[PDB]
């Protein structure tokens, strides 16, 4: 399997008062691992995973230095942003960031990136080359100039590549034992009766780790999108994952129908089929 | 300035039975701006206990959070998530439905 | 492990 180290920044000024609301979470995978909040009284990065806690109070003096130069850098922006929008200081305003690097299954570096964002919106974003910047808008295009001349790709694409990765490799090795495991999805279907001819079935997927999962159905052995729900994955809170996928079928036709799920740690894929 | 309107499950963190201990989520997606209050409610009163994850964002920017709270469910009491947001002109509550 | 730091826009 293929792993990433992200990073996502949060900014959201304050009109009347006071400097922007940030907050700040690093992702291995799918796992929380750091978080700041400006909010919080701590004001240091504070760790979210077990693995993490291994780090000296120099990694959480770095981390810390590091995130609030992120937060002045945002605090800026946020005004600078304003000002390239024609913007009136009554409105808050968000300024979002995420960066970080994938790796495939030899862990060696695949992808970096780095994207931001004004109000939900794309600003600027490096591209998959990462050694250009793609700008939404023409302020971003003065956005893109500074940061062409500064030689930011270069700096990024030397952390991107180089450190990103390194330190990915080194939480995957301190967190193996959660953050290499792979847990299969925990699966199950239920039945709910419409109406006299009408009969839900709904696929269950629990308890599985990374959050990525294919469900789909079937019919006597063809795919089926229609009339099928799929819900978004959602976190169960215990760093696991859950989805469902329901098809709605003619009561007394159910054997027919079959949910396949595809999933990191199910060597083959499962079928389940209502009986049950 | 894009709005985008939160979608909202409601479910248990474990398979539901009642005495046995377990966590309430609320998990919103898909919002935009940020700002967005939620209550997990108990027979329609509001839980003061609730927690909730460190705001973060999907691909396309739009945000979400899970709240959660521990309780332990019975046959009797009926659980729900309030949420509001700028989008919505007032609040939206999803019905916790164990039995799907 | 932040980077190092980003530059204003």
């Amino acid at each position: 399997g293929s792993h990433s180290m992200r990073y996502f920044f949060t900014s959201v000024s304050r009109p009347g008062r006071g400097e922007p609301r940030f907050i700040a979470v690093g992702y291995v995978d799918d796992t929380q691992f750091v978080r700041f909040d400006s909010d919080a009284a701590s004001q240091r990065m504070e760790p979210r995973a077990p693995w993490i806690e291994q780090e000296g109070p120099e990694y959480w003096d770095g981390e810390t230095r590091k995130v609030k130069a992120h937060s002045q850098t945002h605090r800026v922006d946020l005004g600078t942003l304003r000002g390239y929008y024609n913007q009136s200081e009554a409105g808050s305003h968000t300024v979002q960031r995420m960066y970080g690097c994938d790796v495939g299954s030899d862990w060696r570096f695949l992808r970096g990136y780095h994207q931001y964002a004004y109000d939900g919106k794309d600003y600027i974003a490096l591209k998959e080359d990462l050694r250009s910047w793609t700008a939404a808008d023409m302020a971003a295009q003065t956005t893109k100039h500074k940061w062409e001349a500064a030689h930011v790709a270069e700096q990024l694409r030397a952390y991107l590549e180089g450190t990103c990765v390194e330190w990915l490799r080194r939480y995957l090795e301190n967190g193996k034992e959660t953050l290499q495991r792979t847990d299969a999805p925990k699966t199950h279907m239920t039945h709910h009766a419409v109406s006299d001819h009408e009969a839900t079935l709904r696929c269950w997927a629990l308890s599985f780790y990374p959050a990525e999962i294919t469900l789909t159905w079937q019919r006597d052995g063809e795919d089926q999108t229609q009339d099928t729900e799929l819900v978004e994955t959602r976190p169960a809170g215990d760093g696991t994952f859950q989805k469902w996928a329901a098809v709605v079928v003619p009561s007394g036709q159910e054997q027919r129908y079959t949910c396949h799920v595809q999933h990191e740690g199910l060597p083959k894929p499962l079928t389940l089929r209502w009986e049950p | 300035m894009i709005q985008r309107t939160p979608k909202i499950q409601v479910y248990s963190r474990h398979p539901a039975e009642n005495g046995k201990s377990n966590f309430l989520n609320c998990y919103v997606s898909g919002f935009h701006p940020s700002d967005i209050e939620v209550d997990l409610l108990k027979n329609g009163e509001r839980i003061e206990k609730v927690e909730h994850s460190d705001l973060s964002f999907s691909k396309d920017w739009s945000f979400y959070l899970l709240y959660y709270t521990e309780f332990t469910p019975t046959e009797k009491d009926e659980y729900a998530c309030r949420v509001n947001h700028v989008t919505l002109s007032q609040p939206k509550i999803v019905k916790w439905d164990r039995d799907m | 492990y932040l980077e190092p730091g980003p530059v204003t826009a």
